[PDB]
């Protein structure tokens, strides 16, 4: 017998702000205790009609090596103590994609009432304690796929085509570009020199970097240009990563300018946040 | 009372 | 926080017949959960004489341990009686012991009117618990990385392939770039002609090693950890070697540790070799 | 009461 306990503290700012309607969920970020990734789930206004006036809180097992028994307890931190705790009588069985919790954890009326101090500064901070139970490991290195692939790009290795960015000549790989981008694909399928005249070389270097490693380390300093590049080459995740880089900078200074930028490259998430920002500041 | 959606 | 709970059952035959006086000690076999424990008992006490003193002794360990313990006597029905427990975790170190000097009276016990010694056998039960200690939203939902999944498509549908790997007669379409950035062995080959024949790995296991090369994942690893290890080692796929060293290690059993050890010596599986040795000894 | 022989 072995028992592994581990906490998690989730903070949701402006609990009254979130638009989530009865039936929508806000999934927190994953977390382990040092092979399984967990995370919490919260339905600001209930799981369904029976619980429209309550908050539904569930512990969810996100990833795992193809079953785990766990007990859990939820509570809201007021000084930092525990209030309104609910916990399983026993350990429940979880599996990749399974969740367990309380459909009717706490009434919205109660939680939103200030005399309960459950939302100091309108900040709901949830607290989950998990106790995994097992009956009675090698050091695995971290995936280095994205790194070794970026090597192909940095040091030009085994290239097979040429991308011309406003005069500039870059060596790259038809296959990788194709698998990683619909626009590049359509090109190499309908022939080794591609003319690119809609992206500045500095931004292009960054954009390729994304295509080969899934990362984009200078993103925060050319988010507007990288948002338009990501848009013109169907790189949806890059596009969304530029979208929040711009969303977090959003201010009464560049809000009208970010909105425009969002309406042209059709940045869904960013357009919402900007409209919602400009209004709550009108 | 504990419940799930899965 | 991690708590490992284990226990040990100790039976002393013909208890009332032990030639032990005040101060003599009789240890038990050492038990385990990588550290070695063991119980100690002084039938007549340590000084005091009218009681039985019981201790939990950490016999062996690699240089500090926190542990709670519960002592009790088991009746004939296997139930628990006369239990005394440490109200917290005490620390042990090589040779240190903790317990109860005055566990149970020499006279409350022997009284058959309580039957704590069936057939004049004392059944001491110990339970040990070894305790050891071991973050706002964004408003913008950012998709999870798809790099591995898309590169995987290149392998699955053979798109924009540029070389051929003949695995024991069977031909597979691949990509020199990806194989070279991914393997020192393949890179070294394409260095010095679009056709490489593999003669040391079986087709099924091969498809699995390519699946890893392109995605950093090996879904069917469990079904072939030994062969995929052999393959991972020959093509210098370090992470996949260890991912297999890990799979094999978790399956170590009585009737197979001999086998898996040999595998480890042949494929230089440092970690797995250690875990297999340590396992054989734990069962000497 | 818990104690040690040492």
């Amino acid at each position: 017998s072995k028992v592994v306990k581990f906490s998690y503290m989730w903070t949701i700012n402006n609990f009254s702000f979130c638009r989530e309607e009865m039936g929508e969920v806000i999934k927190s970020s994953t977390f382990s205790s040092g092979k399984l990734k967990w995370c919490l789930r919260v339905n600001p206004k209930g799981l369904d009609e029976e619980s429209k006036d309550y908050l539904s809180l569930y512990l969810l097992l996100v990833s795992c090596p193809k079953e785990v028994r766990a007990k859990f307890k939820f509570s809201i931190l007021n000084k930092g103590e525990e209030t309104k705790a609910m916990e399983s009588q026993r350990a429940y069985r979880f599996v990749q994609g399974k969740d367990w919790g309380f459909k009717k954890f706490i009434r919205r009326g109660f939680l939103l009432d200030e005399a309960n101090g459950l939302l100091p500064d309108d900040k709901l901070t949830l607290f989950c304690e998990v106790s995994v139970v097992q009956d009675s490991m090698v050091k695995v290195p971290e995936c280095r796929l994205a790194d070794e692939l970026g090597g192909l790009w940095e040091n030009s290795r085994f290239t097979d085509c040429c991308l011309c960015v406003a005069g500039q000549e870059f060596q790259a790989h038809k296959a990788i570009l194709a698998a990683r981008s619909p626009v590049f694909s359509a090109m190499f399928e309908h022939k080794n020199r591609v003319e690119i005249n809609d992206v500045e070389p500095e931004v292009f270097k960054e954009m390729m970097c994304f295509i080969y490693t899934g990362k984009a380390p200078n993103l925060d300093k050319m988010a507007d240009d990288l948002l338009a590049a990501a848009d013109k080459y169907a790189l949806e995740r890059l596009k969304v990563m530029c979208e929040d880089a711009l969303c977090s900078n959003l201010s009464v200074e560049n809000a009208a300018e970010i909105l425009i930028l969002a309406d042209l490259h059709s940045a869904d998430q960013l357009k919402t946040q900007a409209v919602d920002f400009i209004n709550y500041h009108a | 009372e504990v419940t799930s959606t899965t």
